[PDB]
Parts: structure tokens; sequence; C-alpha cells
């Protein structure tokens, strides 16, 4: 806020306050992949350790 | 003329199945090994001549 130089008659005036308020919303992101059940069973026996 | 069976409605029973029928199933597990392997293409050697 700015002061104001005042007499001893004069008016003592007023300011404003500034507030400014910020919101923020959820967001839900997923990410999938689709895998077939033949590369499952390949990645199991064969040894590989893809998924993992 | 009498009392009879008719009247009294009878719900009756069940029989539904006999454990062990003979089944066509699969012959050629019969005439030879299973060999089993892991998943993915199998190869093996032929050897024809003599």
């Amino acid at each position: 806020p700015r002061a104001k130089i005042v007499g001893e008659g004069e008016v003592k005036p007023s300011a404003s306050v500034d507030v400014s308020a910020f919101t923020a919303q959820p967001i839900k992101v997923v990410t999938q992949q689709r895998v077939s059940d033949e590369f499952m069973w390949a990645d199991a026996d064969y040894r590989l350790g893809v998924l993992q | 003329d009498f009392l009879s069976v008719g009247k009294l409605e009878l719900p009756g029973s069940m029989i539904g199945a006999v454990r062990d029928r003979a089944i066509d199933s699969g012959v050629l597990a019969k005439l030879s090994p299973e060999q089993p392997t892991i998943f993915g293409p199998v190869k093996g050697a032929v050897f024809s001549g003599v």
C-alpha cells in the first residue's frame, strides 16, 4: 500500500487490498498397453523378464 | 373310488450322470509319446536314408 502526506486539517484517506486466489482441479492420468497371452507365456518360460 | 398318488403331486428324483463313460478322445496320444516342450517353434533332426 501507499501512504499519503497529510496536513493537520486534511483528510486521512484509505487504500485497497490486492488479493488473487488461484485454484487447481485434480486430474487423473491413465497409461495402457495391450499385451497378448502368447507373449505372456513367452516371457515366463523363455526367461526374459520383460514385464517387471 | 380311492385316494391315489396323482392328487399328491410328487416332484420326483434326479440321477444326473455316470462318472465314467467311454469317450473317443484322442487316438494319437496312444501311438507316440507326448514330448512336452517350452513355448515357441520346435525344431528337430530327420534321419532319412540308409
